[PDB]
């Protein structure tokens, strides 16, 4: 698995793959790892599947019973300090073999500047987390090689399409160095999905654009 | 006289729903309407409980806010357990009316408050808006068009029993409500709505210049 | 009866409240102004709840000092358990009104008390202040200007209600609520709210400091 | 009846601290002291409580003695868990204000005492001194230079206010204690030493007590 | 009315005490002495506490017999727990006061009783010997010279408090207690001394032939 | 009030003593003998409850039976923590006392019930019987030739006074119980502990074999 | 460490040795191992010292408890009984380092015939107990010892006198074999305790008694 | 990691590096490890990340939750105390891989005189406590490497300036003999964060004035190491 | 670590050294050992610091607590009891590296004769207690070295100043033979530290005194 976030003017792009193994075997090919949590939030979660859907879900019904009682969203901050809690949480578990990590995209509308309001949050399997400075971050198996990929590439992100495309790039990345992360199949039309966030809130990325994506970036290495 | 304790017990509610600011819910053609006479700035009497299923108090504040927690609380954790599908505004209902009959069975005082609970249908679905009456003694009812709660009901229920119209656009609802909680301005009023329209969280308020507007 | 024991309740928690002397909240154009007759050098009736929360209360001190401590317990772990921002002058009030909601149903005496939280902006940022005075029966209501507690109120209230001026200067709103406070230095308890600080608005005007705005 | 047992309730508090021996405490240049009509050689209306905090009582001795362990028991337990000098005399006031406040309220009967907690300052350190008085509905209030609990308290007050004097020596002071007692052996005396280095209670017993006289 | 349940309980107790039979403790050149008068062989009404401290009462046996038991536990745990020389009469004494108050305030009835605790010096030692009285009230009080309960006590007190000497031999201890008793035989009385010149246990019961002897 | 309920709850008792059958425990030459008034075959108001201990009670037999269990309880649990022979008549009694005490005293409604506990010396060893006697509040008492309880006593006693004489044989003494208890076998229970038998001296006297002694 | 007990017509004598080691280090010279329990009854603990000594103070507790509480003595029987309940109660901790085992020796003011009235009473780690009938028995590291040298001068126990001459020389022989138990130190002036027991109870015997029993054993051998 | 901490007259400064390791991958560029506990204390914990962390947040708000209780700050020796209690109860956890030790440093107001009111305390992994009585102290993987340049260093700590040039100059140390401990980041422009204590509270050092000092001691190491072998 | 305690006629004096270690290195230069737990009694504590410096502590309040709660002091042996409850309750820890071991020193204002009040008290790792007869004893790591030192400087012990300086060169001897104890610094001026007791309580030793002490030792074995 890899799950990449990157951050774009004025928003945040989060992606991941498809793939789910079973030591290596393929045990599915269209997992869906990318969560829209709340209207600003976006969550990616890597390691066991079962642990990482769980996640998702629990957050995000503990962001939206938050706001439901309170009558206002959870600040940024507290959002972060409620996932790292979980994860916290499941660390006896995770050394038994149920370990999972999650990767948090979102936009703070309460941030000063607009164009900087994008957040990329990572945590580690004890729950600390970090708020990434340098644009970009990744979890998973194949996290290194695409954080490596970015890395040459981010200089090339200057808007919310090229940040997607870099972000597809370094999934890709990651795959051609990963058994365990799915790259794009051509023959059944599966893609990466991917998040969008900006001041408008979080937004699906249509299947086609990731997949026009793909294919030129296929073409360009070919 | 147990029973005739049971009598005043139940004076003592309905006198301090009675002394309570009024509320009213309606249906329309875009959802559940909800209206309720209110000054404060940041003390709410209608609520969002779940995706399609909204909430309208009128009492003791700190006695239905318990209730509207506890309501959240029901709901958040039935979907969890379940699906989201699965929670609906019957049974949220049905959970109101067993806890306040248990409040005013069980308890010291029993809660001077008086709740509804509404239901819209899901994306797409066509499906008529369910309103619920619970009372302080857990009685529950469901009204077809329309509920009012808080101090002198008849009067307000009366006004809206003679303008009530079906497939009543927002506007017009809201002015007919509005009226009808005369009988008995932006700056006093809570105003909401489950919007049937809405993909999956129906409630939103309907504040400031907007709501100036639609009272224009 | 029921009846009776409401009626019975609720006198009680009024003439313990009667007794006391009275407490005064306002706002002005820093923030806060938190203004009681206070005899004592070393209790208090006035405290900081959370970063931009304050406190005040009249009537029997051992109960609104439990009071005063739950609500600090209460804010801290909540600002914990989510973030510090995320504590609210309204979660508070909230809480109170259930608290002594719950006291004066089930509790064997009523809690001779009147409380008031209020919350001003967080620094640089801009809002107006909130005050919120919670009743020994649970009752709750948000003042827009001033709040006023403990002993013969009306007096006091009407004073108040004469001379306020929203936006008023420390000393302006230092002065107008002795006077309404006098109307019913080594005897006041002040404290305010400073919007204009960074993280802690809460802050005392004790000693020399507090007479010079006298 | 809430208001009817509220009144007995008190009544009957307020009548067993009535029939008791008279307490007072007053400040003095030196610190507090301690004076109270008291003819047992074995009982004691007037303890230890903290390095530089003093206790005094009066009413049933059972009642009160039960409310001086708890404030030790407290004391000890919180300058242990942070440190000594944490430990404070309007600490322990308000533990007693909040402690009969619930006797008064939940237990069957109210318990028939007067509390005054006292606290001077720290060695070489410069405080007033302070002083409370606690009662057995839980209320407190701080008195600026003395105290008087048990019976009838108006005589010897009153009596105070006029005889009072700020800075009144022990011996002076001590006077007009025994003074506003009567408006040697029989009698138990102690003061909080200001001068001393931690623990500033200490007994003045025995031949001492009638040469401070 | 509380003032007045206060009264019927202090009354009732009162009562109690009153029908029952009378016990007096009072000091002496050898130790303390403890006269009762007891038809019974088996049930008693004076009993060691520890080391050095002694326990006499009046009133309901099962209920005085309790607190007995009741001080005796509290005894041996603190000897226990810290060492046999910490415990004291005046500990006693407290922890009687504070339990029979609290009897007296929240149990269904007060405990128609009235105890004595004693304690005399340890072996070797000089010091004078001390008596407790603790009422059902929890009332606590010391006596310097004898103590009296049960029964009409006025009578036997004003009886003693004229026949009273100190340092009294126990011959003559014996008698100023039976005669004072009477005043208000060994089949018919329970004795015992806290013997100060005991090494260790200073309680001790004087009976059959050898008390006769003594009277 | 204190003193009302005290004088209903013990008139409720002494009442229900009253009305029921009469039972009588004396000293006698071999031991201690036990005759009660009872017309059941398989209904016991005489049971032993240690090696040389046993137990007699008049009154409601569903609350005297459960005190006998409790006495059985309470006795194997000593013997077992200690030793056998460190059980005895007067802790038995004393246990009684003080559960009698505390039921008169918390409970709904007060036992109706009188007992009596009586203790012979152990085989070989040389000592005087003893019995005692609890009531339904809590009281004991140590009589030393015979115990009487359950309806009418005076004329029972009375009659027994006047009749008993210690050392007397096993059946001069059943005789005389049995008159004592017509002033006030198809209808008796009749048992004795038995000084002469080793360990356990209780044993049951009945049928053609207690024809005899009568 | 070595106690020793014996039987002679109208009592017992317990009597143990006074060092305390860790591993080959002597750790105390003038340690008491021999307890008056009650007015008839002694206690000597073998094994680790804190768990010996919180046994004999807790045991004789328990026994005067129980005096006071129901008016009498305990019989001998309850007395062994509770002490092997003791016993029972420390087995957990025996087994992992905090053994101890008691000897227990007592006059039995209830036994038909007096001059047999001693009581010796040996007990295992379990707490099983056995009644000594053959006049002696022996707890510690030099029990062997002791005992053996008992067996060849018991005929000589004929009085509590010879029984306390004989049980120094047992402990004398055990010292002898047993580096963990201490022998009599003629320079410091240390010797063995020793507690004897008859119908006028237990008693403590004299240090300058055992010393001059000590020096005659020596002067023999010499 | 590295946290240094040392008392300079009128007051006491503690800084401390940014890096983040995973056993040999850098994890972590600008983690801040330096906290303001309350006006007058600082925090700077090394170990286990999210340990650390929770450390640092829930001991400040054990600190503020008691003043606003009792309306007056724990003494110093409270303060001390809350914090080993903590560290104590981590003891377990610590020794299954969780573990995270503090630094503490702060002004006592209450302490006699003022020169000296500086204060620095160290804790062992069972949360045994010392105040230093000789300037310095720093914890971490790089510690001693700091501790043994401080040393030398510090007696030319003679006010705060000169006091935080020390600290920088010892975090740099570590950071020369430690790698898991980050130098200054000239490239990035990451400097050490730092806390300054004195009468007047505690401050955060700006970045400016750290990132001026690191470079000039960068220079001066360069100019150095060319003038000798 | 290495902290002494000796008996004179009329009293006792403590002294411990002021080393921290963590393994071979040095992590503690003056650290005070040696605390006055009331007014009659000193504790010197070896082991693990954390746990020795919360022994000392909670131990003296206990002992205070129970002052002002009954009115007067704990018997000496109550006050031992207490502290070798508290070793005993640490057992578990200890075995786990939590281990800590006290040395008490007091003066018994009840015992009949003044010359002989002193008293010293070593402990066990399970509470096991020993009231010293010997006159010495000592606890830590350097504890053998310490104690071969004064048995041979016994001798001289007459008063509390020849007390004093037999336990200044016992910790000096310590020092001499165990690295993990500290000797006097004469560069930084850190010298052990020290408790005296006597009818008229407990009293810290002087530095000065303490140095004068240490620096004759030194010129003496120069």
């Amino acid at each position: 698995t890899t799950i990449v976030a990157l951050k774009y003017p004025g928003g945040v792009v989060m992606a991941g793959d498809r793939r789910s193994t079973q030591g290596n075997m393929i045990s599915g090919r269209d997992v869906r790892k990318v969560y829209i949590t709340d209207d600003y939030t976006a969550t990616g979660i890597a390691g066991t599947a079962a642990v990482a859907v769980e996640f998702a879900r629990l957050y995000a019904v503990e962001l939206e019973h938050y706001e439901k009682l309170e009558g206002v969203p959870l600040t940024f901050a507290g959002k972060i300090n409620r996932l790292a809690i979980m994860v916290r949480g499941n660390l006896a578990a995770a050394m038994q073999g149920l370990l999972a990590l999650p990767l948090l995209a979102g936009y703070d509308i309460h941030a000063s500047d607009p164009q900087s309001a994008g957040r990329i949050v990572s945590f580690d399997a004890a729950g600390g987390w970090n708020i990434e400075e340098e644009g970009y971050q990744a979890v998973g198996s194949g996290s290194l090689f695409a954080k490596s990929s970015m890395k040459k590439l981010y200089s090339q992100v200057t808007d919310g399409d090229s940040g997607l495309r870099v972000a597809v790039e370094a999934l890709y990345d990651a795959a051609d160095d990963d058994s365990a992360t799915g790259g794009p199949d051509l023959v059944r039309g599966i893609f990466p999905t991917a998040v969008i966030i900006d001041a408008d809130g979080a937004v699906d990325v249509p299947e086609s654009r990731i997949a026009e994506l793909a294919r030129a970036i296929i073409e360009s290495r070919s | 006289s147990p029973e005739q304790a049971m009598r005043e017990r139940s004076e003592l509610a309905r006198k301090g729903i009675a002394r309570a600011k009024s509320v009213v819910a309606l249906a329309y053609a875009g959802g559940v309407l909800f209206v309720a006479e209110n000054p404060s700035r940041s003390l709410q009497k209608i609520s969002e409980l779940y995706d399609r299923v909204g909430f309208a108090a009128a009492g003791k504040f700190n006695e239905f806010d318990n209730l509207r927690r506890g309501g959240i609380q029901f709901a958040d954790t039935r979907g969890y357990a379940y699906d989201r599908r699965d929670v609906t505004g019957r049974q949220l209902a049905n959970v109101y009316a067993q806890t306040l009959g248990t409040i005013f069975t069980e308890q010291a005082k029993p809660y001077e408050v008086e709740l509804c609970v509404a239901e819209v249908a899901h994306y797409g679905e066509t499906k008529r808006p369910e309103l619920y009456r619970i009372t302080y003694d857990g009685s529950i009812a469901d009204e077809p068009h329309f509920v009012v709660m808080g101090g002198t009901t008849e009067p307000i229920a009366n006004a809206l029993k003679e303008s009530y119209a079906e497939n009543a656009s927002l506007t017009d609802a809201l002015r007919i409500a509005v009226a009808a909680l005369r009988a008995g301005g932006v700056a006093s009023l809570e105003v909401a709505v489950l919007d049937a329209n809405r993909p999956r969280r129906a409630f939103r308020r309907i504040t400031g210049s907007a709501l100036q507007a639609l009272l224009v």
